[PDB]
């Protein structure tokens, strides 16, 4: 409400941060101004327009790297500046928040009315993020900036006749700087002791009209139920999950995998529960799951971008169950090259967001156990053995073809058997590949023929019928 | 043991067990088929007929499942499944074996790759007649002349498959049955045979891919209902209902369909790449239901939606692809239920506010959507069910 | 009398005591027909404040668990924090040398109602002081153990936010009452630091003692007031939760708060607050000055009304009582103890915010006390389970092959059961439930029943997909806190006057060497006889020849099998 940003602005008056800051940028005032203060509680320093930044990049790189050297300390950084020292301070603190950890300290930047042209299309990236948290812009109530296609970003300090109120929505900041650029530039300094006489003050006005105050309210609601509502959902997914689970059980029973069934009945629909599974089993997970990403990857659930472990332990299960049915489809279109230009970024930011953690676990394997329920470590993997089969058709089609294309085609088929030796090795792929009507054996029926003369260990394995007991006990 | 709980029921229901003989053995039926062959056939009311179904369910004599969690509604028993064992198939089967073939009403002719039955060649004046062909089947059969058949049900096995000829020869048929059971999609052709045959009311055709203009060429008055399931695409003056569920090719619907004016019923159902309704739905006179249950692919719905006058129940299901509704449903009046489980992604237009008397069923979030508007719209029956988590959909695997 | 249970008659007895207890530093005990006041003496010194030896900014000292253990949260397990000097005076007035557990117990023999009265760095021991005979000797009979009362004048502020956490939770906050008027420095003297005050402690609290810097001191007494003020309600509406943790590390604040009944009284009136937030915002507004002209009298007027306490005895009846949570139309009542306007609503808010906390328990106990929610632990411990029991095999290993049907029906209604049990314990943890849900039976019976039926399933189902060889061993991490919260919540409630992961431990231990995992097996086996009797693990269940820890038991070896307690086969 208003009252709560009248109090956020009173204690942050009273911290004695804006008084300080002001002081210093002064008296640094009495091009681009580097600063090497330091304090007993904290660092706090004055830089005072893409020229300007490009200009001096040595410079910002050494007192990025010096920054990155104090906040290993545990020690809170501020820079701060003028009209233009604030956006050079604010472009400077963007610039180091990409290598700064948001586990360590995070730098704050103060801006005493610093006018800056950005557009939407960078608003967007953090109009939820904790960037927003980083830069702090407090301007006069007379003063405004005139922006038609610029975007204020962060939260914005507003000062008025008495005290000083916090504004942390985009919309209510653009809506109270409607009106046109001050070219007149009060002092700061009157500013700060009419604050602080405001805050000695025991009655302070309300100077945030209703119509001001009744959209942030009526945004918080929903902005702050969709994370409950996608919490509330999580568990109707996993419900999802369950039946797919059973959709594959029961696909087993017959000797056939489930990415196979999957990409034999999306050309010809039939028996009215594929079409199901495709269709409402699998677009409400998608759509969930891609929301969730998105919604974790603007802004975090906790601290060094970590979401909850409920949320991405379930999502690792997500991916490697659900990934295979995303490769059927995209190479049933014609397209190739999965891995690497197909693959969605969902799948990949929970990839990494998984093995950033997966470090410090302490898990442990044991050979006896059995593998018929285990998942495939490597969901790429079926998006490796379709295109093998691309060129071992292309190797038997082709007649004519140059002996260099050759050799390089039979290196592709040398690396992939050599990366599937690899990942059979270690146990790591699931064992309803060797079934009869499987993927798997078609290829290796198409390369028996083409491999001949040459011979390892793997076309070994294969012709003793040694594959029947791997993944059983 | 069989002979005697048959002659315990009620004569119309031992009747009706005896007819249902008629399908082939070890198949899973849908339940609309036996309800809309025995309302035909036997002229009883569809309600009394599916409270036979319950009792004979209660008998043991015939199994009944349920497929979709909503309840059972005027005239849609599609999701209801309906499977008999093969000892009770069996001994229904055996029933009447010392009767002639065209002495006995049911008959059963069971065709050979290119053999024919000695009952082809002669006349049968049975009335329930049902032909099997295998795939090896090249549609080669004794020519009859059999005008008493009133209903004809074919079970086709083949990939291209011709319609008889003696088709035309039938006088008083009322319901025409195919379904493919095969494996690939049945190809048709000769339609103007039931183009003769002027008293058919009711045609269903399962897994067959034909035009969909040809069936407009026929021009035949005494139809009235049309159903296709898993089909790969002043004629009709009284068709009043046409079912179409889950047709996979579907990207468009027909321009036929809407230019009729005597449907009242038009169910689009599991058509998942049906994105856009035509404009000329809503030059429909009295469509009374309009169901758009599963088609998660929908879009939003065109605008002649608010030409519907007469439209009493709206079936909106779990349309995850439904993301806008008209700008103006208060002019439907006569609208009394609407159902939006599963899909809120749509926001509620201020139409809403102008409608009154809705009997509203939805889940909790939709219900907890729609109390918003609850003190200013007058006395919405907002209803929120229960959602069973069923695995009876691992049947039709 | 009615909105705090005292009359006329004891706070009399207890002033009197109190005044009377100034010479000797030591106790003053007063016998009154039933009544036996104690009168804890006062300290005035710069080391009563703050002790010489914590060299922290705020006097701060965990309590021990094992001197106090009802004053911690039995969720997360946070200890509660008090003033180092005030308990250093406690347990050195509790010592056998001076006799006060003597007197106590027998005060505690024979005479009942045992009120503990005392001045303003008196008030501070008398609270602990009571504190600790609630735990010593009521918590062990409530009816035996009369209810002891407390009655403080001025004294300042002991214990955290943990503190007025477990008063509430146990129910104890009745019994404590703290007069306090419209300008007495001592009990917003804690909310300021150290250092801040360092220099003015001395003359100033040499100054209260009976028998310029004022000025300053009082100033930065109210800054480092206000702080706390506007950081409290910022925290308690979430107005800007990125900005408050970044402003949060720059400096530091008291965390002290306002714990039990506080009586605000004036020349005419007496306003009696239960709420432990409101108080904290209403001090820094009744403490500030209308007008400059008293502004300037400001600190000569807060020095000299810090003993004007005895004028509150003699003018209690003439004085008018109302009771600001419970009645409405506070707007007069606040407005004339000298509050403005702004403060207002912000005291509203901190009410209504109690209310909507009740309302949510209200929508909690409508939704448990429902029979869909019901209905699927009926099905789960009449159906699933004897129709399990009937084949040769426990309801662990049905789960875990998954052949029949019911299998997904036990999915489904415990993935149901476990969102609004984690949808639960997410309101009760983000401070949105009461403190007395957690201290309530039905709720604890309600988990406990919970989780003896949904966590072996739970295992099942975790050990079933393999997910402990990505997600390591299940008993570290992967085990959902819902079962901690209720398995400590049982023991604290048991325990007051696990066998769930039972299973847990046998999938670790099998298919291991005998010789490495010696202790863990027997201590496995002298654990599970008592959770055998006790209720934790079912008998029947667990010795079914299907069972997977029959088989663990066999393929143990026979040197252990034949020494074993677990005998039966
Ligand atoms: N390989 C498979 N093969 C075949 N089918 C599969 C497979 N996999 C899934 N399915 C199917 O997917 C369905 C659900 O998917 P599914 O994948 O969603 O499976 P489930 O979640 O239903 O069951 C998983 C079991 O793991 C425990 O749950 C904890 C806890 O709930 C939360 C922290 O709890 P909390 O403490 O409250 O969270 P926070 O408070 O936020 O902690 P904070 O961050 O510190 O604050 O982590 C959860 N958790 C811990 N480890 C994992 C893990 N490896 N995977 C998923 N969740 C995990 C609990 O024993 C549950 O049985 C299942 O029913 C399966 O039918």
């Amino acid at each position: 409400s208003s009252l709560k940003g009248s109090a956020l602005g009173k204690l942050v008056v009273t911290s004695g941060l804006l008084h300080s800051s002001w002081s210093k940028i002064l008296e640094i005032h009495n091009g681009l101004e580097f600063q090497i203060h330091r304090e007993e509680k904290f660092t706090l320093v004055v830089f005072s327009a893409f020229n300007l930044f490009t200009s001096a990049s040595t410079s910002l790189t050494y007192l990025k790297s010096e920054l990155l050297q104090t906040l290993k300390s545990e020690k809170p950084v501020i820079i701060t500046g003028a009209a233009l020292g604030g956006s050079v301070a604010s472009l400077y603190t963007l610039w180091l928040l990409e290598t700064i950890e948001p586990t360590l300290k995070r730098p704050l930047c103060i801006t005493f009315g610093s006018p800056l042209i950005g557009d939407a299309s960078l608003q967007q990236i953090l109009e939820n993020s904790v960037r927003n948290s980083c830069f702090l812009h407090v301007v006069s109530a007379q003063t405004r900036i005139k922006m038609d296609f610029f975007k204020p970003f962060g939260t914005f300090l507003i000062c008025f006749d008495s005290g000083c109120v916090c504004i942390e929505d985009h919309v209510a900041v653009t809506e109270l700087l409607n009106g046109v650029h001050d070219s007149g530039l009060v002092d700061y300094s009157q500013v700060l002791n009419r604050l602080d006489q405001s805050m000695l003050s025991l009655a302070d006005s309300r100077l945030i009209p209703e119509d001001v105050i009744k959209g942030i309210e009526k945004r918080a609601e929903m902005k702050n139920l969709r994370f409950d509502m996608m919490f509330k959902k999580l568990n109707d997914m996993k419900i999802s999950m369950a039946y797919i689970e059973w959709y594959k059980k029961k696909c087993k029973e017959v000797k056939i995998g489930y990415y196979d069934r999957f990409k034999t009945q999306l050309a010809f629909p039939s028996k009215e529960f594929d079409i199901n599974i495709k269709n409402h089993h699998k677009s409400e997970l998608n759509r969930f799951w891609k929301s969730v990403v998105e919604e974790v990857e603007r802004r975090p659930q906790s601290d060094a971008s970590i979401l909850k472990r409920r949320f991405l332990f379930s999502g690792n299960n997500y991916r490697r169950m659900i990934e295979p049915l995303d490769i059927a489809e995209y190479y049933l279109e014609g397209r190739k090259e999965y891995r690497t230009t197909g693959r969605s970024h969902h799948y990949v930011m929970l990839e990494k967001w998984f093995g950033m953690e997966s470090i410090l676990i302490e898990k442990e394997r044991c050979k006896k156990r059995d593998l018929s329920d285990l998942l495939t470590f490597d969901s790429c993997f079926w998006a490796e053995v379709e295109d093998s089969l691309i060129v071992i058709n292309q190797l038997n089609t082709t007649v004519g073809m140059r002996d260099d294309v050759r050799e390089v085609l039979t290196r592709k088929l040398v690396e992939f058997e050599g990366y599937v030796w690899e990942i059979i090795t270690k146990r790591e792929v699931s064992p309803e590949i060797f079934l009869e009507e499987s993927s798997f054996m078609k290829w290796w029926k198409e390369y028996k023929k083409i491999k001949g003369f040459n011979s390892s260990y793997l076309t070994e394995f294969m012709n003793t019928r040694k594959y029947e007991s791997y993944g059983k006990s | 043991c069989l002979q005697p709980s048959f002659d315990a029921l009620d004569p119309n229901l031992k009747e009706c067990f005896l007819d249902m003989g008629s399908f082939l053995e070890d198949q899973k039926i849908r339940a609309s088929v036996i309800i809309d062959m025995w309302v035909e056939l036997y002229g009883k009311g569809s309600s009394i007929l599916y409270m036979y179904l319950e009792d004979l369910a209660s008998q043991n004599l015939l199994k009944l499942v349920p497929l979709g969690t909503n309840e059972h509604e005027d005239g849609f028993y599609n999701d209801f499944l309906v499977t008999q064992h093969d000892i009770l198939r069996e001994l229904a089967i055996c029933q009447s074996e010392f009767k002639e073939n065209l002495e006995r009403k049911r008959l059963n002719l069971e065709i050979l790759e290119n053999t024919f039955p000695d009952w082809c060649l002669n006349t049968i004046n049975a009335s329930l007649l049902s032909i099997s062909t295998d795939d090896l089947f090249s549609s080669k059969w004794l020519e009859m002349d059999c005008p008493n058949v009133e209903a004809l049900v074919l079970n086709l096995s083949s990939s291209d498959y011709a319609l008889p000829s003696f088709i035309s020869g039938m006088k008083k048929l009322k319901v025409l049955t195919i379904t493919n059971h095969g494996f690939y999609p049945a190809r048709l052709s000769n339609f103007s045979c039931l183009s003769s045959l002027p008293n058919l009311k009711r045609i269903r055709l399962e897994k067959v891919s034909i035009t969909l203009l040809d069936i407009p060429q026929l021009q035949l008055s005494s139809l009235k209902k049309l159903s296709l399931v898993m089909c790969s695409f002043n004629a009709l003056s009284k068709l009043q209902e046409i079912d179409i569920d889950y047709c996979y090719d579907l990207d468009e619907l027909p321009y036929w369909i809407s230019e009729i004016v005597s449907l009242k019923t038009l169910s689009i159902t599991n058509c998942n790449k049906l994105s856009q309704l035509p404009e000329a739905i809503g030059n429909l006179s009295r469509l009374e239901v309009l169901r758009l249950c599963s088609s998660m692919n929908l879009s939003e719905l065109p605008e002649a939606t608010e030409g519907l006058s007469n439209l009493r129940f709206l079936d909106i299901s779990h349309c995850l692809g439904l993301r806008k509704l008209p700008q103006e449903i208060g002019k439907l009046q006569n609208l009394k239920k609407i159902s939006m489980r599963k899909c809120s992604g749509c926001e509620l237009p201020e139409s809403v506010t102008n409608l009154e008397n809705l009997e509203v069923k939805c889940d909790e979030e939709t219900g907890l959507l729609w109390e918003r508007l609850k003190p200013k719209m007058r006395n919405l029956r907002v209803q929120e069910e229960e959602i069973e988590h069923n695995l009876n959909l691992l049947q039709m695997f | 009398e009615a909105l705090t249970g005292i009359n006329g008659d004891l706070i009399t007895r207890s002033w009197s005591a109190s005044k009377q207890a100034y010479l000797t530093e030591r106790y003053h005990k007063e016998e009154a027909g039933a009544v036996v006041i104690f009168a804890f003496q006062p300290s005035f010194s710069e080391k009563d404040f703050f002790d010489p030896d914590n060299k922290s900014s705020f006097g701060e000292i965990k309590l021990n668990r094992v001197q106090f253990p009802c004053m911690r949260k039995i969720g997360k397990g946070d200890v509660a924090t008090v003033n180092e000097a005030f308990l250093k005076n406690l347990e050195a007035i509790i010592d056998p040398r001076t006799s006060f557990q003597a007197s106590v117990e027998m005060a505690v023999r024979s005479r009942k109602q045992i009120v503990f009265t005392g001045h303003s760095s008196g008030g501070a021991t008398a609270i602990l002081a009571t504190v600790w005979y609630l735990e010593k000797y009521f918590i062990r009979n409530p009816n035996v153990y009369l209810e002891p009362r407390c009655v403080t004048f001025g004294a300042p502020l002991v214990g955290d936010s943990i503190f007025s956490h477990a008063l509430g939770r146990e129910k104890w906050s009745r019994f404590f009452v703290n007069f306090v008027s419209r300008f007495d420095i001592v009990p917003r003297i804690m909310l300021a630091r150290k250092a801040s005050v360092e220099e003015t402690l001395p003359h100033v609290l040499a100054q209260l003692d009976p028998r310029q810097r004022i000025t300053e001191f009082y100033t930065r007494v109210m800054r480092d007031t206000s702080t706390v003020a506007n950081q409290a309600v910022c925290e308690l509406t979430g107005s800007a939760e990125a900005f408050l943790e970044t402003l949060s590390s720059f400096l530091e604040l008291s965390p002290y708060r306002p714990a039990g009944t506080f009586v605000f009284s004036t020349e005419k009136r007496l306003v009696a607050v239960n709420n432990s937030d409101a108080i904290l915002q209403m001090l820094f507004y009744t403490s500030q000055a209308s007008d400059e002209q008293e502004w300037s009298l400001i600190p000569f007027r807060s020095i000299r009304d810090h003993h004007s306490y005895e004028e509150l005895v003699q003018s209690m009846g003439k004085k008018l009582f109302n009771h600001l949570d419970g009645e409405n139309s506070i707007e007069s009542t606040l407005n004339d103890l000298g509050v403005s306007t702004r403060g207002r609503q912000y005291v509203q808010a901190a009410l209504e915010e109690e209310k909507k906390r009740v309302e949510n328990q209200k929508k909690i106990i409508q939704v448990i006390e429902q029979e869909r929610f019901l209905k699927k632990l009926a099905w789960i411990e009449d159906e699933y389970k004897p129709k399990c029991q009937a084949h040769k095999n426990g309801y662990y290993d049905s789960f875990k092959v998954s052949n029949e049907e019911n299998d997904f029906k036990a999915n489904v209604k415990r993935a149901e059961l476990a969102g609004v049990f984690d949808e639960v314990l997410g309101l009760m943890k983000k401070c949105q439930l009461p403190d007395e849900f957690e201290g309530d039976i039905d709720w604890i019976k309600l988990a406990t029943r919970y989780r003896r039926l949904v966590e072996p399933l739970d295992i099942a189902n975790y050990h079933r997909h393999l997910k402990n060889e990505d997600t390591g061993p299940y008993m570290k991490r992967g085990r959902p806190t819902r079962y901690i919260y209720a398995q400590r919540g049982y023991e604290h409630y048991i325990l007051k006057p696990c066998g769930s992961c039972f299973w847990a431990e046998v999938e670790e231990l099998k298919g291991k060497p005998y010789e490495e995992v010696e202790v863990r097996v027997k201590t496995l086996e002298g654990m599970l006889g008592e959770w055998i009797t006790d209720g934790e693990v079912d008998d029947k269940e667990i010795f079914l020849e299907g069972s997977t820890f029959r088989k663990w038991w066999i393929t143990l070896p026979k040197n252990h099998k034949s020494h074993s307690p677990l005998r039966d086969y």
